[PDB]
């Protein structure tokens, strides 16, 4: 309470900091506007004088530089913190309920937000950037109208680290869920393993075929399966968990599996159970399944129960039975609680120390490509499918560049804003002929979405009513084209109309949380535009050049600024003197007045005779 | 030296170190040696208990950790551990903290390193601690290693590793040139024997401090030295008197009783400033020249009405002076005018000191100060009156207030400042619930009472500390966005302080409040009792049938504010975060019970009904946004309104709620005591207007809920 | 039609809208419970208690005393004050039985800290009363004038720096006959009583501060009391929010899931309102003493001063009163050395009565309380005592069908008792209460409720179907400590990282603190965004550097630099969140070592570090 009084009343002062008194000798009497930069007092009980914080930022603008030697050595401790966090990824977050210094995140009032830190260590710069662009492009596209041609589009129009992501996709071996899935779609050669459970199935000896099998599950729920028949030898791999399996007709017989920690090695065991097809677990199912994605479409049933058992699996270890084991060397038991033991393991399943590991394969196959980007080859089983996408997001070591259009919503409220500029800038011609004939089409473009999100919910159908009458006005006029304003006004349209009053003076766009406003007239912080150099900036963000239409009044008037009212350009005294723009309400058809409309610039307005109307 | 330690030891365990050191409330800076010391053991216990786990067969491997620590963490984790280890395998409970334990061989080992030469350390240690099955790990920096039995947990290479970092760190050591310093001060910490008697006065104080049937402390010592419990318990229980009980009633839906409110004239306001029926003189968009000082935005704002009338009192204040307020609104008017005749305005003027002034701000009113000896021969010389304020009936009004206060606004009372990016699922859960409950509450008015009062008590603690002897004016205002855009300033009214010699925070300053208003305070003048009313001036409304002319009103009132308070009222900005807590809460509490982050349909969906209200019909329901902005001016009316009492209803009704709570889920739920409780909680039922309305809705929520 | 949030519990169950009944959720603006006539109506409760309690006459202080121990055992359900000796030490004793060894380690790991705590431990603390000036003073200067004084009378051995040394040398000072105070030159000779009267003060404005003779000891039994509470399971201290959490799902799950379907489980809720007034210094040190046994004598005596003296406690008796006559329009102030003879027509008929009930105990201006206890001095204890009525519940002690079992922590307790009927319940509860009773455990019976179990709440920790809702603490000021840019952006930040790591913040909630940050800073310091239309001085040069950076994230907030932190990035140093992004040019004039400006918290050493005029 008290410090921060003093501190606010002490600042007040002209020059409340005190420093020693070399400052004198060595920095200017005052500044470039005359102010003084120090006072000839010194301060009580020293010699040091009393100087002002303009002083302070006077030497940190245009102070003498050094050399920056010893900083990054002695602070060895907080950098670590910077690279762990950076370097660092995310999960999903479950509601229920390294490590030492992102207690928060990690754990909270009723729910867990998993985050593995990093450092220097793991994979290069282009795999984990290929990988990590893969992952958003699938998991947005997982929404989209058709994922197969969004896919192609975003694939197209987007690159990495400056250099086009197809170049890459064809000269990088590199192999990830999204990326297989990516490549795919663009119909060239995947790797013959299959990813499933979150782990690459390949196939290493055994056979079966497949027939169409009816079982009703423990919560008495009928579900068809494709039930694979004879004998199989798969090997999952994975990053913290690698296993070696064997299954047979509706059996499983053996499965050792390796993990780094117990929670790898457990999820690599659910997805053994899953894809072994047992009666028990089909019997063992509790609750309604209707595990659905982002896009709410139903999905196969063995994804649904894969999906519910890695929720939980408490209920169903028991449930397996109880076998002998034998002592081995690197042999571990699997206990119903999820705990090595030395004389008794779980059913069928085995844990290893060094397990199936070290080499890899080289082998890519033939595959086709059906609705909604499930890869399936030719066999028939299913490959790969966004539901089997790792939720996993990181850093880019370099900078990743998506110009799709939905893309945008992923750098931030500043990155939608720029990027929808600059595609409303870069399609101008376009723009400017579908607004001149079929405006409403353009009003109903999907590429303006995002601006929707940002414009407050309460307050968007009368912006766009607002901004309807406003253009419909500078399409009735004629003679008075503004390209700057038709660029800066036409995203707020999107939303469908009503009718209102208000005559907004400034449109709220919301960044950061924080709201910021653009005006209607002249120039905004969010929309800054220099004629001097005809130069757009947005938020300080270049978002591209604009180049004046085949329409345009060079001699005043501007139509599109005050709502049933025309501006006619420099105030004149002999007309009424500055009026308030509540009071505008009142002016007879025809009228004018000598409006204020902002800033300290008077503006001659008259009121439109005629009325625009609007759909 | 300490520069030294930070920079070669890892960051982890000095900051262990400095939790240790921060438990026992040593200050590093002194103790400089004792740094060292205990950075030095908890790295080698580390390097004890470090790249070492036992395999799922039992034998040792090098890569479950074969040494556990226990004197790397807190006294409360460590006796947890050490308890659980004991219970679970039967062990031997250890007397002290142990610094490892051994899970192969399933024994707690101790660490030690000492300057001098080990064979004394490892005596002296025994000799203090080893009674049975212990063992302790002895090295030193001299290079010289052993420990208990010739038993190494270590293998040769980690012990060699450990003897390498020894023999370098004391390398070191004797290059910076301070070896000589750490091997001095140790000493063995020589245990002479300890004496702490009490004699004389204490001895005498200690023998008046016994229970009774005891002479000295000597005797109870011995007393208690050979007690042995034997049945006293039971037979004290058996003649212990039957009545004494703890009885259940049994608490079913028909019990419970409204609670009795009190009976008397109506209550009356006392907030700071006018809710409901404030009025403001605004200026739509200030581009005037020299903005940001109150008081030119205070005179452009006057000058937007020109309906003054002459002022003359429609509901006079009834104990106290009607006149002086007149003229000291006539004496405020006549200034604003000098001031605007003036051309070097400073920032602040202020008012000459007149007898209308005092009377009215209460400086000729104030008793003056006088021993206690000339003035004890006074005939009705009395205790401060310290008497319960008389009841007073529940009154309509506040209902009123309150709803008008939940209503939604058309300006953006509130503006705050931009945070980073949201990367993590949980950021964006959390920008999602306070996006929404912003854009829910910054059009509610309970905002623009923050801001108003906030402003207020900000300007007003700032005069008081500027000038201690001048009686300053200090505007009402308030500055807001429009739907529109235009940044709107908003004057509600003037206030003068008195005198602001302030030497302590509790010190009162007196101040008089004119606020401007339009409504007649001749339809409910009892909820106006502490006011003087003026009719200053008329203005022009616009209704269906054009404009029509309506009084304007002037409420004039002497308050008095303390520094704390003061602090209290610009400090508001906090009932938002309350506000959040609340619906919070709410969204984890309703999510644990579905296990899914639910805010997406809490706030979307617009499909739930909350009850909020009541009608003629029944009860009323509203939306997600209705709660957020009920709670907002709840939590801003408990602000305002902050008194004992608030806090005492609302502590001693949470219980009955609980137990209303309780009944409904069919848990069968008792009270021992039920009457008791209803007193308790009527007991904060006299006279304030809050409270009782609180009250009758706790009434209502009573006859609805065991329907 | 009219709003009535209470209507929202008709659908939401209450404990998920438990904060909307916390009106305050901060320091409320008037401080009512302090003064004299408080003072005065609880000695008159603490002695009116003990009504029975047999009286004497002291012979150091010259006043009298109440011993209401071993009194006669109570007949109604009101308040009792009479704990029997026998009764407590039984407890203790199966205490002991259940936890074989507690008090022998906690003694054992205690008697170092008791060797080496320093002198200066004694400067933290809340306010002492100072005996050589006779009021409330910051801990740092009562230990300076204290050491002064006794250096003047002869007194040095605390020289030495060790906490028992300075013990000595109180124990010393009091044993002396008079004493001098030299205060700047005014001498004043204190005599050996009125030294005593003063040493043993409790200065009211933990409601009650004592002197300074007795810190030491109090710290002791204090660490003591601690150490038992550490090994107890059932001790609500001195857990955080996680483990206080958690101790409230284990008790229930060993309660009811362990319980067959047939047996009956309920959990009372009780709340211990005037929790010191039954509760003596004598039963205390009898606690004390069975604790320390076999044990070094010295250990025992430094441990047993304190209830020693606390049992001889004087109590001071607020600033005095103040009366006003309305005729005459005069306001005066009498004080409280005057109370003792004077004439009780001023005063109204409450007040008078309290006034005639201690007037024979106000001993030179100060009332002497030897029974009860004063808030927060020995709460440990009290959770000790609380714990012991616990464990007495166990199936072997009860030797019943029923049992029991729950959580206390002195100011809150909640008890789960099961058994295989209804009548079963009402015996077991019955028990508890008798037995609670017989040691001086009070059950307020007003504000406590039974219900089936698995709802109820302990010290604010609402607890419902295995969720918790901890509301123990207040929001904290979000707002610029007043050092420097970086000091307090490093500090308030770390603020706000600390209460969402433990107090239980919302994420969200946590956001807006933040925003109200950095409002509130760059208000403060004039250091607003380069973009912001806002006008000050300092924005002009600030302007200037917004310019001249290519970088706008480089800069600091403090600089003008947009305000990057947010959930994920709070820990990290605002100048190394922004080390790369700063430009070379930035960076070298920033972090200049010539600078002229310079000759816990995390932060690195920059410019914007100077120490205020």
């Amino acid at each position: 309470k008290n410090p921060a009084l003093r501190m606010k009343w002490m600042m007040a002062m002209k020059y409340p900091i005190t420093a020693d008194k070399r400052i004198m000798e060595m920095i200017p009497e005052r500044n470039e506007q005359r102010q003084t930069l120090w006072s000839k007092t010194n301060d009580a009980g020293s010699d040091r004088v009393m100087v002002s914080p303009l002083a302070v930022t006077w030497w940190n603008r245009n102070g003498p530089t050094t050399s920056t030697v010893h900083y990054p050595k002695v602070y060895k401790t907080y950098f670590e913190k910077v690279e762990r966090l950076k370097h660092g990824t995310f999960g999903p977050v479950h509601f229920r309920n390294v490590y030492i210094e992102v207690l928060h995140l990690t754990q909270g009032t009723c729910w867990e937000q998993m985050y593995t830190p990093g450092g220097e260590v793991r994979n290069d710069d282009v795999d984990q950037s290929l990988i990590i662009a893969a992952r958003n492009i699938v998991r947005r596209a997982t929404v989209s109208a058709d994922p197969l041609a969004s896919l192609l589009e975003m694939c197209h129009s987007t690159q990495i680290g400056g250099v086009r992501m197809v170049d890459i996709l064809r000269q990088n071996p590199t192999e990830e869920q999204a990326v297989d899935i990516c490549k795919a779609a663009m119909g060239l050669r995947i790797s013959s393993s299959f990813s499933f459970g979150g782990f690459t199935f390949k196939r290493t000896s055994g056979s079966s075929v497949k027939r169409e099998e009816e079982v009703l599950t423990g919560n008495l729920q009928t579900l068809k399966i494709r039930v694979h028949e004879g004998y199989e030898e798969f090997t999952m791999v994975g990053r913290r968990a690698t296993a070696i399996l064997r299954k047979a007709t509706r059996r499983l017989i053996q499965l050792i599996v390796s993990g780094k920690d117990e929670q790898s090695i457990a999820e690599a065991i659910i997805v053994a159970m899953v894809f072994s097809q047992e009666d028990c677990m089909i019997k063992a199912v509790r609750g309604d399944l209707n595990f659905v994605n982002r896009a709410n479409q139903r999905l196969n049933p063995m994804h649904q129960l894969l999906r519910h058992f890695q929720k939980d699996a408490k209920v169903l270890f028991q449930n397996w039975g109880i076998e002998p084991i034998d002592n081995v060397m690197g042999m571990i038991g699997i206990l119903p609680d999820m705990t090595p033991s030395t004389e008794m393991s779980l059913r069928g399943v085995r844990v290893s120390k060094m397990g199936v590991d070290e080499y890899s394969s080289t082998e890519r196959v033939v595959v086709s490509i059906d609705r909604f980007l499930r890869v399936r080859d030719q066999r028939g089983n299913v490959l790969l499918s966004p539901e089997e996408v790792s939720e996993t997001q990181g850093t880019e070591k370099l900078t990743i560049t998506y110009s799709s259009s939905m893309m945008w919503e992923i750098n931030g409220p500043e990155s939608v804003l720029v990027n929808t500029y600059q595609w409303i800038i870069r399609n101008w011609e376009n723009v400017k002929i579908q607004w001149s004939q079929d405006p409403t089409m353009l009003y109903n473009k999907m590429e303006f979405e995002p601006f929707q999100s940002l414009v407050p919910k309460a307050a968007r159908g009368q912006y766009s009513g607002f901004v309807r009458v406003l253009f419909q006005q500078m399409r009735d006029v004629l003679g008075t084209f503004d390209t700057v304003q038709i660029i800066k006004l036409l995203p707020f349209a999107a939303a469908p109309p009503e009718q209102s009053r208000m005559q907004f003076s400034s449109l709220t766009v919301n960044v950061r949380g924080s709201g910021m406003r653009i005006v209607v007239r002249g120039n905004s912080p969010v929309f800054n535009y220099n004629k001097a150099t005809k130069r757009l900036t947005v938020l300080g963000k270049d978002a591209g050049a604009l180049m004046e239409d085949p329409d345009e009044g060079t001699a005043g008037v501007e139509s599109a600024v005050l709502r049933g009212f025309l501006i006619l350009g420099k105030e004149n005294k002999r007309y009424g003197p500055a009026l308030s723009i509540n009071e505008l309400s009142n002016l007879a058809k025809g009228e004018k007045a000598n409006v204020l409309i902002g800033q300290g610039d008077v503006v001659l307005v008259m009121k439109r005779k005629r009325d625009s109307s609007i759909l | 030296m300490e520069d030294f330690v930070r920079q070669c030891f890892n960051p982890m365990i000095v900051e262990l170190a400095e939790k240790a050191m921060k438990e026992y409330g040593e200050d590093p800076k002194i103790e400089t040696n004792k740094f060292a010391s205990i950075c030095t053991h908890l790295e080698v216990c580390f390097m004890y208990s470090d790249f070492h786990f036992i395999d799922e067969r039992g034998e040792s491997t090098i890569i479950k950790h074969r040494f556990e620590i226990i004197e790397g963490r807190d006294r409360t984790m460590a006796w947890t551990v050490v308890n659980s280890i004991c219970n679970t395998t039967g062990v031997e409970k250890p007397k002290f903290l142990p610094d490892l334990y051994d899970y192969k061989e399933n024994r707690f080992i101790e660490i030690g390193v000492t300057r001098r030469e080990v064979h004394i350390y490892y005596l002296e240690k025994a000799n203090k601690i080893k009674s049975e099955k212990t063992h302790i790990h002895i090295f030193s920096f001299t290079g010289e290693e052993m420990a208990t039995k010739a038993d190494y947990t270590l293998d040769e290479e980690s012990r060699a590793r450990i003897k390498t970092r020894l023999f370098t760190i004391r390398q070191e050591m004797a290059s910076r040139g301070l070896w000589d310093s750490f091997r001095q001060s140790e000493r063995g910490e020589e245990t002479i024997e300890e004496r702490f008697e009490i004699t004389g006065t204490m001895r005498r104080l200690a023998d008046q401090s016994l229970p009774p049937n005891f002479s000295s402390l000597e005797n109870f010592r011995a007393y208690v030295d050979g007690f042995e419990p034997n049945g006293c318990i039971e037979g004290k229980l058996s003649q212990m008197s039957k009545e004494v009980n703890a009885r259940i009633e049994p608490f079913l839906r028909t019990t419970p009783r409204p609670l009795r409110l009190p009976d008397g004239p109506p209550c009356s306001q006392r907030s700071k400033f006018l809710l409901m029926d404030a009025l403001k003189l605004s200026i739509e968009d200030p581009s005037h020249e020299g903005e940001g000082i109150p008081l030119y935005d205070a005179i452009k704002c006057m000058k937007t009405f020109f309906g003054w009338k002459e002022p003359n009192i429609i509901k006079p204040h009834e104990k106290g002076i009607n006149p002086n307020y007149l003229l000291t609104w006539k004496q405020v008017l006549a200034e604003l005018q000098d001031i605007k005749n003036e051309e070097k305005i400073p920032r602040t003027k202020n008012m000459k000191k007149t007898s209308q002034l005092k009377w009215a701000l209460g400086e000729n009113m104030a008793p003056e100060k006088v021993d206690f000896e000339d003035c004890k021969d006074v005939n009705d010389l009395k205790q401060y009156d310290s008497d319960e304020p008389e009841p007073r009936s529940l009154a309509c009004w506040i209902q009123s207030e309150f709803n008008k206060a939940c209503e939604l606004t058309d300006s953006s009372w509130v503006e705050l400042d931009e945070i980073g990016e949201d990367v993590a699922p949980i950021e964006h859960i959390a920008s999602m619930r306070r996006n929404y409950f912003t854009a829910e509450v910054s059009h509610c008015r309970a905002t623009e009472y923050i801001m108003k009062g906030v402003y207020i008590n900000t300007a007003l603690l700032n005069a008081s500390c500027a000038a201690m002897d001048d009686f300053q004016l200090i505007p009402m205002i308030s500055k807001c966005i429009t739907k529109e855009g235009r940044r709107k300033t908003n004057l509600y009214g003037f206030i003068i302080k008195g005198r602001s010699h302030l030497r302590n925070d509790t010190d009162v300053v007196n101040f008089v409040s004119m606020e401007f208003s339009l409504t007649d305070p001749r339809l409910e003048p009892h909820k106006w009792e502490k006011y003087c009313v003026l009719e200053i001036g008329d203005m022009l409304l616009r209704t269906a049938v054009g404009q029509v002319s309506r009084p304007m009103f002037l409420y004039v009132r002497t308050n008095g504010t303390s520094k704390i308070k003061m602090k209290w009222g610009m400090e508001m900005r906090r009932c938002l975060l309350q506000s959040l807590q609340q619906i919070e809460s709410m969204i984890e509490a309703e999510s644990s019970v579905k296990e899914k982050d639910l805010t997406k349909e809490f706030f979307e969906n617009k499909s739930e009904t909350w009850p909020i209200g009541e009608s003629p019909k029944g009860v009323e329901e509203g939306s997600i946004g209705k709660v957020c902005r009920t709670l907002l001016a709840k939590s801003v009316f408990n602000s305002l309104y902050a008194s004992p009492q608030l806090e005492g209803f609302s502590a001693e009704s949470r219980k009955l709620l609980l137990i209303v709570q309780a009944l409904r889920d069919n848990l069968e739920p008792g009270t021992f005591d039920l009457e008791g409780l209803y007193e308790a909680i009527e007991e904060c039922l006299i006279n304030d207007p809050w409270v009782l309305l609180n009250a009758s809705w706790f009434n209502s929520f009573l006859t609805h809920a065991l329907r | 039609m009219d709003v009535n949030p209470t209507l929202l519990f008709l659908k939401v169950p209450v404990q998920n809208a438990i904060s909307t009944t916390f009106p305050y959720t901060g320091d409320p603006p008037y401080s009512h419970g302090t003064g004299t006539g408080y003072t005065m109506d609880t000695v008159n409760r603490t002695h009116k208690y003990s009504e029975k309690g047999k009286w004497t006459t002291n012979t150091e202080t010259g006043a009298p005393q109440l011993n209401p121990i071993d009194g006669p055992l109570p007949e109604d359900n009101e308040p009792s004050g009479y704990a029997q000796t026998d009764c407590v030490l039984e407890a203790m004793a199966f205490l002991e039985e259940s936890h074989p060894g507690i008090f022998e380690n906690s003694c054992l790991e205690t008697m170092e800290i008791v060797q080496q705590t320093r002198v200066d431990k004694l400067t933290q603390g809340r306010q002492t009363y100072d005996w050589t000036l006779n009021r409330n003073q910051p801990a740092a200067t009562a230990l300076a004038n204290t050491i002064e004084v006794f250096r003047s009378n002869g007194l040095t051995a605390n020289e030495s720096g060790r906490l028992i040394d300075f013990l000595k040398d109180v124990m010393d000072s009091m044993d002396k006959e008079e004493m001098e105070i030299t205060t700047h030159k005014k001498k004043q000779r204190l005599n050996k009583r009125s030294y005593l009267i003063r040493a043993l003060t409790l200065n009211t404005m933990a409601i009650a501060t004592p002197g300074m003779q007795i810190r030491g000891f109090v710290y002791f039994v204090e660490a003591l009391a601690r150490s038992i509470c550490e090994k107890l399971e059932q001790s609500g201290l001195p857990v955080g929010g996680n483990e206080k959490k958690a101790k409230l799902a284990n008790v229930v799950r060993k309660m009811m899931t362990n319980s067959q379907d047939t047996e009956l489980s309920f959990t009372i809720t009780g709340d211990n309102t005037k929790w010191n007034e039954n509760q003596n210094p004598r039963m205390f040190l009898a606690m004390i003493t069975y604790i320390t046994r076999n044990q070094p004598e010295w250990f025992r005596n430094v441990l047993s001063i304190a209830p020693i003296m606390f049992s001889n406690k004087m109590a001071r008796l607020g600033k005095g009163y103040m009366f006003e006559s309305k005729s005459m329009k005069l306001r005066t102030q009498v004080p409280a050395e005057m109370l003792a003879n004077i004439d009780l027509k001023y005063f109204n008929k409450s007040t008078r009565e309290k006034i005639e009930k201690i007037r024979p105990l106000l001993i030179d201006g100060t009332a002497s309380l030897s029974p009860g206890m004063m808030m927060g001095m020995f709460n440990m204890l009290s959770t000790v005592l609380g714990v012991s009525i616990l464990n007495l519940g166990q199936k072997k002690y009860t030797k019943t069908t029923y049992w029991w079992d729950g959580l206390q922590s002195s100011d809150d307790f909640a008890l789960i008792v099961n058994a295989p009927n209804h009548e079963g319940i009402q015996a077991g509860v019955d028990r508890f209460y008798r037995t609670c009773k017989l040691v001086g455990i009070n059950m307020s019976k007003k504000k406590s409720y039974i219900n089936r179990t698995g709802t109820f709440e302990f010290t604010s920790f609402f607890y419902r179907y295995g969720f918790v809702a901890n509301f123990s603490m207040e929001l904290p000021s979000f707002g610029v400590s007043g050092i420097n840019e970086s000091a307090d952006m490093s500090v308030g930040v770390t603020v706000i990282k600390n209460n969402m790591i433990n107090n239980d913040l919302g994420p969200a909630t946590a956001q807006m603190a933040l925003q109200l940050f950095i409002k509130d800073y760059r208000y403060t310091y004039r250091c607003h965004r380069g973009d912001t239309q806002i006008q000050t001085r300092r924005a002009f040069e600030l302007g200037k550097l917004w310019e001249q950076t290519r970088s706008k994230a480089g800069l600091l907030v403090s600089d003008g630099g947009p305000n990057l932190y947010n959930i994920r990035n709070l820990h990290i140093p605002e100048v190394c969140l922004k080390w790369e992004l700063m430009d070379e040019d930035y960076q070298g004039r920033l972090c200049n070592p010539m600078n002229p400006f310079v000759s816990e918290y995390d932060a690195v050493a920059t410019t914007h570090s100077w120490i205020p005029k």
